[PDB]
């Protein structure tokens, strides 16, 4: 079958550089041309330029030029792009394409890329414990929940009980303030089965993390 | 550049209904040798955009014999007769026929359900957060549906308003409703200089404002 085997994620510092590359299989690979797409948080399609077959190659389309370069190698089927200049307006998604004549259009596509670009060093989260809402708002469900805040880099794992406790929990995307993440989570139970101390708080980061329970 | 636009953003639809999606360009995008190119995408939440109609009409390989396609020149149609659960997600338009390629906006395309009233929860500051020095006040509006919705937070009656983060979540999988979280952080000198908290929404379930508040830390 045809595939393209992008390789990423990085994660890099500003005004520096990174050549990702998309590896074709599965089909005659001068006889085609791979072109490259931006995938903004402000979610639009971007392209930004093709190299081979028709061309308009080192990279072409009016926002990009300079910015980001275009390579290939036949070698060993690899596409290069390189960005350099790099900020955090750059963090986002980069997909590789097969440019397709007639049998019109991208027929194929890589898994993407996720770049970030950050000035801030790794951090582990402070997690806090949220109980229940006002005090005085328990009465016939209650809601708690756990705040992760200030951690660098994603993901994070956060669980309630082991695991055992998944309907009615709610979990946040992660967004990010001041170069550092946060995220909340929150779980709604039955009002007679908690102040038991029946209920705690699991967060993992990788760069080596641990868990907070709800009292009384 | 032709600007591709595309209506509506977001689409309800029931399963099981049926579903069209607007695709439009500023200039005709009939080539020199006589065809349109414009195609159609779909991106799953978490997967690369897929192909899934080209020229105009045509379907890719393995695509659902209910898609169709329709148009010329700069107004264009995507039509589907039986929307499946396979099918939520957005969908784009490109144009090949002159460089730079263009996309549309996308439709994202979600399941229509009833409204329901978010349950709203306000938390005081952990007093382990103290300790720190900063004191955030998270709030929750739970289960809630349409997504449309406006949080204000007020600190002793004024919603002086700015060191708030928001994050939602996407469309559930069972009850189709959606979820967010508002947290307004300040510091333990500024927040120990204050009475009430105030978190209050405005939702098309009520004629009222849903007000949640508490009282205390000071002097």
């Amino acid at each position: 079958q045809v595939q393209l085997q992008q390789s990423g994620p990085e994660l890099v510092r500003p005004g520096v550089s990174v050549k990702i590359s998309c590896k074709g299989s599965g089909y005659t690979f001068i006889d085609y041309a791979i072109h490259w797409v931006k995938e903004s948080h402000a979610k639009s399609l971007e392209w930004i330029g093709v190299i081979s077959a028709y061309s308009g190659d080192t990279n072409y389309n009016q926002k990009f030029k300079g910015k980001a370069t275009m390579t290939v190698d036949k070698s060993s089927n690899t596409a290069y792009l390189e960005l350099a200049r790099l900020t955090s307006e750059d963090s986002a998604i980069y997909y590789c394409a097969r440019g397709g004549w007639l049998l019109l259009s991208f027929d194929y596509w890589g898994q993407g890329t996720t770049l970030t670009v950050s000035s801030a060093k790794t951090t582990a989260p402070s997690v806090t414990p949220l109980a229940p809402v006002c005090g005085d708002t328990t009465g016939s469900s209650v809601t708690l929940g756990v705040l992760v805040k200030g951690y660098f880099p994603e993901p994070v794992t956060l669980t309630w009980n082991s695991g055992s406790l998944s309907s009615g929990v709610h979990t946040f995307p992660a967004v990010l303030q001041s170069d550092l993440y946060t995220l909340s989570s929150s779980v709604t139970v039955t009002s007679s089965t908690w102040p038991s101390q029946s209920i705690t708080c699991n967060v993992a980061h990788p760069a080596s993390s641990t868990k907070v329970d709800k009292k009384i | 550049d032709v600007v591709m636009t595309q209506s509506p953003l977001s689409l309800p639809v029931s399963l099981g209904d049926q579903a069209s999606i607007s695709c439009r360009s500023s200039q005709s995008l009939v080539h020199s040798n006589g065809n349109n190119y414009l195609h159609w995408y779909l991106q799953k939440s978490g997967q690369a955009p897929k192909l899934l109609i080209y020229k105009v009409s045509n379907r890719f390989s393995g695509v659902p014999d209910r898609f169709s396609g329709s148009g010329s020149g700069t107004d264009f149609t995507l039509k589907i007769s039986r929307v499946e659960a396979e099918d939520l997600g957005v969908y784009f338009c490109s144009q090949s026929t002159h460089v730079p390629l263009t996309f549309g906006g996308g439709t994202k395309l979600e399941i229509k359900r009833a409204d329901a009233a978010p349950t709203v929860s306000i938390f005081p500051p952990s007093s382990e957060q103290l300790t720190s020095g900063g004191a955030s006040v998270v709030c929750f509006l739970n289960n809630f549906y349409p997504k449309d919705i406006n949080v204000k937070w007020k600190i002793d009656g004024s919603e002086r308003q700015n060191g708030v983060l928001n994050s939602w979540t996407d469309q559930d999988s069972k009850d189709s409703t959606y979820s967010m979280s508002s947290t307004l952080t300040l510091t333990k000198d500024e927040y120990e200089r204050h009475n009430s908290y105030t978190c209050e929404a405005t939702h098309k379930t009520s004629t009222s404002p849903i007000v949640k508040s508490f009282n205390r830390n000071e002097c």
